[PDB]
């Protein structure tokens, strides 16, 4: 298997490929979340230098994880599409052994310790 | 587990099943729900080996659950039962295979018409006006026979599940403790609470 | 199917001063069901006392079979039988079924008439006579029985202390019995008094 | 699992004051034929040790091969090979020991009873068993197969314990373990007559004897025994 | 067909008294009707203040003490030479018999010594590690024979104070060394008159706050 | 068990080694397998030795009947009572017998009867466990017409490779010799046939 | 063995005996049927004793894993579903277990599941569980109500594990009583057989089949 | 078992352990093996106990029947060929296995009988379990021209071998010799080199120990 | 066949027994009156081998029927037992046995008490309080250890053994279809119509 | 089968029968069961056909191999070779292998294999169902240092008889002699050999 240490410490204690993709998040459409009393918003910007969209079928911004879950992002969408999958994933599989969907806090440490796994192996970025 | 039951009418399936659960010479259990929602218009009853039976029901759940978020949208009762099959299809040649019969009832929202698929262990798919597993249906099949028709009202099936029920407390060797009934229309599933 | 071991039970045997014992549990099951409390396996003939365990239909038959031949002996003999000689009874009876066997572990106490003397034996279901000084023990706690005994025992205790050391052998061989318990019966045998006691005991 | 093919009935041993015997015959049985008469089932290892295995022969060379390996590799880089690190006898028997447990465990033997006999480098008498099980036992006489029913009896006449050793010759000792040989012969219908003998001694060392045979037998008796009850010409 | 399990014979015996535990064993080795060996201890020191004795089919018996033998030098190696409690001990032996649930080590293990307020302590295993802590137990062959009359002459069952009417049992007291090894010597010379793989020898451990001592008694050698 | 009968000019010879097996365990070293049936009527048993000891012992007491009522009987009256117990009974017994007599008029005869109770009439016949392995050898050895001395060679030659090979086999060669002039028992020792 | 667990008014009841057997051979009279997971999680233990001990003893291993990652104490329902899934993964090797799994939680109240080593998992208001489980049934269920007392639901969890104890062959030595509350799980004693039995006959006027 | 058979000069002796067994149990310590079948014809006998002594009982009141009918002292071999004719037509289900020795009119004599009807001829012989070690003893110090005496210590070592290193016997050495011209002696327990040593304890119990709920006088009399 | 139970009380023996007869998956009948009157103040229930339990009953019967005539007397509860107890003891080395389960209730006119004889195929005989043959007691026994008093009345008997039988109906895996009941005391045997 | 191998003074001869068999039928009345696995080092084959071919064509591959990179193997080498094949797969062969050689050093060297994959070292080695039969009569009849013609009729006089008594073992005789000469085939049909 393709083993490169991608992701590894500089001089200055920095992780440059982890930096680097925090610019690519950088790039990316705005996605604002702001929760109120008894609800959450989750907005998001769509650059219009594209006319001539279809956007009954151009995949929405906003996935459902489980029926009570939203995640949104900003960055490459390709690379989210993995992180929404997985997380389907494990929203089913938490169901399936605890008899209780997700609580959002561990929905997101799930998907956050992918993100981090993704720092410290060999051959990805 | 041993009896599950399925009837399918003008607008509605109608699933019967069993309540009892025995190990032994003990009935451990008079209130057992042999059944799993797969999605809002897709229900299926199950019977067989100890276990097997609600470890494959749930695992069908998961898979058909996940696929909806995924999708945003509700497999065909037609597509689910395909699914089951093929997963049914490659257990019986695995080291241990799932002893798992089920019935499958759901209503097609794009067609508006019900549908009944009978599955047993091996992956033998039939669609049905009414099915049944196990011994069941050495007296079902028979009675239904005679007094099925295509384009009964649930209220009439339901009359007609009743005399099966009847039947089977007349003459099957042992008691399964009555049925859970649930019917599957355009509106989803709900259960009948008197039975 | 090991019919020596559907109905369970147990029978000892112990000698003393010019007394023996015989002691019995009371059990009797179909396998893991407990079924009687009252199921007595001593029975005797004129002054000779016969305890048998194993399977209960033929406890009662052999019972009923004894009662019989000893009958008979009384009524030709004109005097009752002794233990010596119904240990041979009891012997010739169980090899004439050499193989369809009655499946019983019998147990013979007494003391002659004529000579005083006190005298216990055991078989094997198919006849064989254990004749001891000591003790003999039959039934399914019987490696238990063995093991009571054998420490438990000595020669020519009284029959009130006999009485105490035969109880307390069958008494614990009987707790690490399944098959084996649920009330306990004690003789104790001398020249011309015979003392029954029922003992408690735990009844699980 | 296997099948025995080719076999080597018992091997016998015991303690003597300053050290051990231990004895096999020539014989490799194949079921009831008598196939070959040249086998050495006694295997020196170094001067102090010497390894008796019965049962399975193809599974015997194989150990052999094993035990001879052992010396090689304990040469090496060993400049006290000859000497303070040279293999004992407790070495070579913990190390069969394992196999064969380890075998056994695998369900895959090596079909044998094996005799380490031999005295370690503080001069005390090493005497262990081991067998396809991995099943081990020390005793001051030790016998496999037959050799166990007949042969043990007879050993345990002259040592009986742990104090009668001191008390036990070599002259002694090897005079039962003669006498037990021709016993065998007489009982054992996969014996023969021809063995070998090896004694290790804490001060002669290894003395190994081939090509020994049982004699001084009791056959005269049998021209007065004539049918097998009523007969009598 | 190859059988992989044997049974060697021998019966063991586990007491506890107040500041002390006794683990008593024969050292007779047997196969079928003959005898391997009439010194063969089956009774071991595993360090800590630890006695233990695996008995039964003696290869699972030894590779077993040998695998706990080694089990405490590593404790030490891992934890700072730590001694190793008889509750912690017991717990590692159930894995490293579980450990084997599917081809078990043939097996009845006994292991004895004080646990940590200084009173003394007996713990027993089934072959696939099912344990118990016990004032008593009884393993092996003639363990029917010897169980029923420690239940008697330790735990004083069945026995009610006299006069009483049977409505005031004995009460339950600790016994001294000397005590439960007579009781000891008793149970194995009872059960060596009785039982065939029963014989030749008695070898007790005893531990105490100050270590580990040995006694050692002839039996019956038919 | 290695037996043999050998027929010869003047009468025949019957031989036999001494081992009784249970399994591996020589249960008897120095047994007698020739038995007499009559005056110079004898057999060689191999099988189980309970099996033929029964039939040895049976047909003993119907030629000692037949002597009293019809006097002498011949070998092959002797050879068809052995038989007729052999397969009767074929589905009960371990029996591999070889009968051997003397005759004035017929002098020496050998039948053979293997376990089905077939009969087989013949110049010389060998059986039991050991025989497997001298066929080779006893087919190119025999002649017929030897002498006394050269069939007691053929014998103890023959049989003392039957031992050599066979573990069944063993003990003492016993051979028992059928002539006009009477019934003489020979033994030989280990140490003599063992260095053939 | 005989065990039972059952929900009543006040929370719920678990009773188990004490016996274990090897055939016939009563190897001991003092075993501990029941396994303490945590201050509101209870297991009850039938079959085999080393895989209920062992497999109970990793599941409570398993229930402190979750409330260090999860903060939060573990459903009755998680916690019974990873004994149920360990054992259906050995389902065929040979497990042999009868269990229930008992316990307090806020979001379900009080909860019991049967579990067994062929994989089924029942939620339940009353289950007997062992060789003598029919014998404890058939006491339990004849005067079960809804609304027994506390101090009456006790008695009668004790008194069926009497009734199993005497008529089984396999099942005695003494009853460990439980009481599962919103609180917790309070222990209620060790009661030998030996006294009870002639205790409960003299006090109830019960087990007159009994030479008294 | 362990049995033996030896021939001296005038006559024969046989001898026989003293134990039975039920699995690994020991039943009876001190069982009678040797067996009278007349006065001067004594058998010893293993395997089934009951089938020894019924087959032995059985021949022996034959033998007797036919001695006074005959009036004649009864001979070994007709007791051999007695046995050997009812073992065998039981095709070996009767499990006894008996040495046959004695003296009558024809001189003396020593036979085996196997359970299954064969029998064997010679100056010494040994049967049961404990065979092996016997004959191993036997094959060790037999001559041809024995005394009583030194036969006597050659059956009763042969047997003690079968004591000793056999698991299926032990206790007693039961002899008997049956010389010419004598009465047949029968010496039981000749050996008793297995006596029980002192018990470490009484365990006489407090009376009153055993809680009791009745008591009743039971009648015997008429 | 399968559920037969006994209790004596006071003054009377009660016999409830199973009203189902089943061969394979079919209840064939639910009407089933599995006793038979030995004499007026005897009766036998029974249970086990199918054909083998009728056949026995109506032996036993005819027997007891013979010697009443022949002596114009009625033997006791106990010489009934005995007589049953002995034939299934002949039975259990023959050919082919007898596979019988019996119940025998009758009441001792000689004595004025009721009598519960419980013997099983083997001939094993034991007087009881209350008997039960199968799994029935399994359930039952302990109920009755509980429940049961020697002093009831026949009226307290029919309530513990409704008792009964509501246990059975609850954990019992088949349908047996009720008990006939019956009461034999000291004016013979009568018939209990609702159950 | 009956095969053999025997040492002389100047090499060593291997001979065989002809016969292959399934059951009663005789596949094969012509079979060559005499193998080269190198210039003069062949091999008797007795067992399972299939296995025995199999493990001489690995066997041959393995030498050709050896041959290629240390020269010519010893008759050992090529024994030790066989036994390894044979011994780590005794429980999926039935194959009774006969190794026999010519070195110059060694002269001729005759190794047997039985069915466990033990390895043995002889001056002659017999093998196959018929070799039972002539045990007898080999042990009787071989010397060491035999000329070839006199090993020639050892062979012909034995197979001969091994034939003769086992219907599993027929045909012709043939032979394979090995010296520093060179590599002779002989054969030997049974109009000569029967009536020997
Ligand atoms: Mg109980
Ligand atoms: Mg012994
Ligand atoms: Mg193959
Ligand atoms: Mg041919």
């Amino acid at each position: 298997g393709y083993d490169r240490a991608l992701s590894i410490f500089s001089p200055d204690g920095h992780i440059f490929q982890v930096e680097y993709a925090l610019e690519a998040v950088k790039r990316g459409t705005c996605a604002v979340g702001v929760k109120g009393k008894n609800c959450v918003v989750l907005g998001c910007e769509r650059r219009s230098t594209l006319k001539l969209q279809d956007t009954r079928i151009t995949p929405s911004k906003v996935s459902k994880i489980d029926s009570h879950v939203v995640l949104s992002f900003s960055g490459l969408n390709a690379d989210s599409r993995i992180l929404i999958e997985k997380a389907r994933v494990e929203a089913q599989s938490h169901r399936l052994t605890l008899e209780d969907p997700v609580t959002v806090e561990y929905l997101t440490r799930y998907v956050a310790g992918v993100q981090q796994r993704y720092t410290q192996s060999g051959g990805v970025r | 587990m041993d009896i599950i039951l399925g009837i399918r009418v003008q607008d509605s399936v109608i699933l019967a099943s069993s309540k009892a659960v025995t190990r032994g010479i003990s009935v451990l259990k008079d209130s057992d729900d042999k059944t799993r929602q797969l999605s809002p218009h897709t229900l299926m009853s199950f019977a067989g080996e100890a276990g097997d039976t609600v470890q494959f029901a749930e695992y069908i759940q998961a898979n058909i659950q996940l696929y909806s978020i995924r999708e945003d949208y509700e497999l065909s009762p037609q597509a689910v039962s395909s699914f089951v099959r093929q997963e049914l299809a490659k257990s019986i040649r695995s080291r241990r295979p799932y002893q798992v019969n089920v019935l499958i009832g759901g209503y097609d929202k794009k067609k508006n018409k019900p549908e009944l698929y009978q599955i047993d262990y091996l992956g033998t798919k039939v669609e049905l006006p009414y099915g049944a597993h196990g011994y069941s249906g050495f007296y079902t099949f028979s009675l239904l026979d005679h007094h099925y028709r295509p384009d009964m009202t649930t209220e009439e099936g339901l009359d007609l599940l009743k005399l099966c029920v009847q039947e089977l407390e007349k003459r099957m060797p042992m008691d399964f403790k009555g049925v859970i009934v649930k019917i599957v229309d355009k509106d989803g599933i709900r259960q009948v609470d008197d039975f | 199917s090991d019919p020596s071991s559907i109905n369970g039970g147990i029978v000892v045997a112990m000698t003393g001063k010019d007394c023996v014992a015989i002691a019995c549990d009371l059990r009797l099951g179909s396998q893991s069901l407990g079924v009687s409390n009252k199921f007595e396996k001593i029975f005797h003939y004129g002054h000779v006392f016969l305890g048998i365990t194993g399977l209960a239909t033929d406890v009662t038959t052999l019972n009923e079979m004894f009662r019989y031949k000893t009958n008979l002996y009384k009524l030709k003999e004109e005097r009752a039988i002794e233990p010596e000689t119904f240990t041979q009874l009891v012997s010739s009876s169980l090899y004439e079924r050499r193989f369809g066997p009655y499946f019983v572990g019998p147990v013979v106490a007494g003391i002659n008439s004529k000579s005083g003397k006190p005298f216990i034996a055991g078989f094997d279901l198919i006849g064989c006579i254990d004749e001891a000084k000591d003790f003999i023990v039959s039934g399914t706690a019987s490696d238990q029985l063995f093991g009571m005994c054998e420490s438990l025992y000595e020669p020519n205790l009284e029959p009130e202390d006999l009485f105490e050391t035969i109880s307390q052998a069958l008494l614990n061989a009987a707790d690490r019995d399944a098959l084996s318990g649920w009330g306990a019966v004690v003789y104790i045998i001398k020249k011309d008094e015979v003392v029954k006691r029922y003992l408690k005991m735990r009844q699980d | 699992t296997q099948q025995p093919i080719v076999t080597g009935t018992s091997v016998i041993s015991m303690k003597y004051d300053n050290g051990v015997i231990i004895a096999a015959d020539n014989l490799g049985s194949y079921g009831s034929l008598l196939r070959f008469n040249g086998v050495e089932r006694l295997i020196p290892v170094g001067d102090n040790t010497v390894v008796g295995i019965s049962g399975d022969i193809s599974d015997m060379q194989h150990i052999e091969r094993l035990l001879k390996d052992l010396v090689t590799e304990n040469a090496y880089d060993n400049p006290l090979a000859d000497a303070e690190e040279a293999l004992e006898p407790s070495y070579i028997f913990e190390y069969l020991a394992t196999v064969m447990y380890q075998r056994r465990s695998k369900m895959n033997p090596l079909w044998n009873a094996i005799i380490v006999a031999g005295v370690q480098s503080n001069g005390d008498q090493f005497l262990r068993y081991v067998n396809l099980l991995g099943v081990t036992y020390s005793s001051p006489t030790l016998a496999t197969g037959f050799g166990a029913h007949m042969a043990n009896p007879l050993l345990r006449k002259v040592v009986d314990r742990e104090s009668d050793i001191p008390k036990t010759t070599v002259q002694v000792a090897e005079e039962a373990i003669v006498n037990a040989m021709r016993v065998l012969y007489y009982r054992d219908a996969r014996s023969s007559r021809n063995f070998s003998l090896a004694i290790i001694d804490k001060n002669t060392g290894l003395t190994f004897k081939k090509n020994l045979q049982v004699e001084n037998m009791k056959w005269d008796f049998a021209k007065d025994i004539k049918g097998y009850g009523t007969q009598k010409i | 067909q190859f059988n992989p399990y044997g049974d060697n014979g021998g019966t063991i015996l586990g007491i506890a008294g107040e500041d002390f535990a006794v683990l008593a064993g024969d050292t007779r080795n047997i196969t079928d009707y003959s005898i391997n060996s009439r010194y063969e201890p089956k009774v071991f020191d595993c360090g800590d203040n630890i006695v233990m004795s695996a008995n039964g089919f003696a290869a699972d018996g030894d590779a077993l003490v040998k695998r706990f033998k080694n089990s405490v030098k590593w404790y030490h190696f891992d934890h700072n030479d730590k001694k190793l409690s008889i509750n912690s001990a017991a717990r590692n032996i159930q894995h490293l018999l579980y450990g084997k649930r599917f081809f078990p080590y043939y097996v009845h293990t006994i292991i004895a010594g004080l646990d940590e307020d200084g009173k003394g302590a007996v713990y027993s295993f089934d072959p696939v590690g099912s344990y118990e802590r016990e004032q008593c137990r009884a393993g092996g062959a003639a363990a029917s024979l010897i169980m029923p009359f420690l239940d008697n002459q330790v735990n004083f069952k069945n026995q009610y104070e006299p006069g009483t009417n049977g409505k005031v049992k004995k009460p339950l007291k600790y016994l001294s060394v000397e005590e439960v090894i007579k009781l000891v010597r008793d149970s194995f010379t009872s059960a060596t008159e009785r039982h065939i793989q029963v014989g030749d020898g008695l070898e007790i451990l005893i531990v105490t706050k100050d270590g580990v001592r040995k006694e050692f008694y002839e039996l019956k050698r038919d | 068990t290695s037996i043999m009968a050998v027929t010869f000019k003047d009468g025949v010879i019957l031989g036999a080694d001494s081992r009784t097996t249970t399994g591996a365990y020589i249960a008897n070293r120095v047994t007698d397998k020739l038995t007499r049936v009559h005056d110079k009527i004898w057999c060689c048993r191999s099988g189980s030795a309970a099996d033929t000891q029964a039939i040895a012992d049976i047909v003993q007491y119907h030629l000692e009947l037949y002597t009293s009522q019809y006097g002498t009987p011949s070998t092959e009256t002797a050879a068809s009572v052995f038989k007729e117990l052999c397969y009767e009974n074929k589905d009960n017994l371990t029996a591999g017998i070889i009968v051997a007599g003397y005759d004035d008029k017929n002098k020496g005869e050998v039948y053979t009867i293997p376990l089905g109770g077939s009969v087989h009439k013949l110049p010389y016949a060998i059986a039991g466990s050991g025989s497997t392995f001298i066929y080779g050898y006893c087919d190119k050895n025999f002649r017929e017409n030897m002498s006394k001395e050269e069939t007691v060679d053929f014998i103890k030659h023959s049989l003392s490779q039957a031992i050599k090979w066979d573990g069944s086999s063993g003990g003492v060669i016993r051979m028992v010799v059928l002539t006009a002039a009477g019934v003489e028992r020979l033994i030989f020792y280990p140490d003599e046939y063992e260095q053939l | 063995t005989t065990t039972l667990a059952f929900r009543f008014q006040g929370g719920i009841i678990v009773a188990v005996d004490s016996r274990a057997t090897a055939g016939n051979w009563v190897a001991s009279q003092t075993v501990k049927k029941v396994i303490e997971i945590n201050p509101f999680l209870l297991g009850t233990m039938a079959g085999g004793a080393a895989d209920c001990q062992f497999w109970e003893t990793w599941l409570g291993s398993q229930c402190r894993l979750h409330e260090l990652r999860e903060k939060e104490r573990i459903s009755v329902a998680a916690a019974s579903k990873i004994l149920s899934n360990l054992v259906y993964q050995y389902k065929g090797a040979g497990l042999s277990m009868g269990t229930m799994i008992c316990g307090y939680t806020r979001k379900e109240g009080p909860t019991i599941y049967y579990v067994d080593s062929d994989g089924t998992r029942l939620k339940g208001d009353i289950f007997c569980v062992g060789s003598g489980q029919t014998f404890a049934y058939g006491v339990l269920d004849s005067n079960y109500k809804w609304d027994l007392s506390v101090e009456d639901a006790l008695y009668l969890g004790k008194r069926s594990i009497l009734a199993a104890a005497h008529r089984d062959a396999y099942s005695g030595g003494s009853v460990n009583l439980y009481h599962v509350t919103e609180d917790g799980w309070i222990y209620h004693g060790n009661h030998d057989v030996g006294e009870l039995f002639w205790k409960v006959k003299e006090e109830e006027g019960s087990f007159n089949n009994v030479i008294g | 078992t362990t049995i033996v058979g030896v021939k001296f000069n005038n006559g024969v002796v046989i001898a026989a352990d003293t134990r039975s067994t039920q699995g690994p149990i020991v039943a009876d310590k001190n069982c009678a093996k040797l067996h009278r079948i007349s006065p001067k014809i004594w058998c010893a006998g293993a395997g089934t106990a009951a089938d020894t002594e019924a087959v032995t009982q059985l021949i022996g009141s034959n033998i007797e029947l036919h001695s006074l009918y005959t009036s004649r002292e009864p001979r070994v071999v007709s007791a051999l060929q007695m046995l050997k004719q009812h073992l065998f037509k039981y095709q070996g289900h009767i499990g006894a296995y008996l040495i046959v020795a004695g003296v009558d009119p024809t001189g003396s004599h020593l036979f085996s009988i196997h359970a299954d009807g064969s029998t064997d001829v010679g100056y010494y012989l040994s049967l049961g379990s404990g065979s092996l070690a016997a004959m191993a003893v036997l094959e060790s110090h037999w001559k041809q021209d024995l005394t009583k005496e030194e036969a006597i210590k050659l059956a009763s070592d042969a047997i003690q071998a079968g004591i000793w290193n056999d698991l299926g016997s032990g206790s007693n050495v039961d002899v008997c010799v049956m010389e010419i011209g004598k009465d047949a002696e029968y010496l039981r327990n000749y050996l008793t080199p297995n006596v029980r040593e002192e018990k470490q304890k009484s365990y006489k119990f407090p009376r009153g120990t055993t809680a009791v709920l009745k008591e009743s006088i039971v009648n015997i009399c008429d």
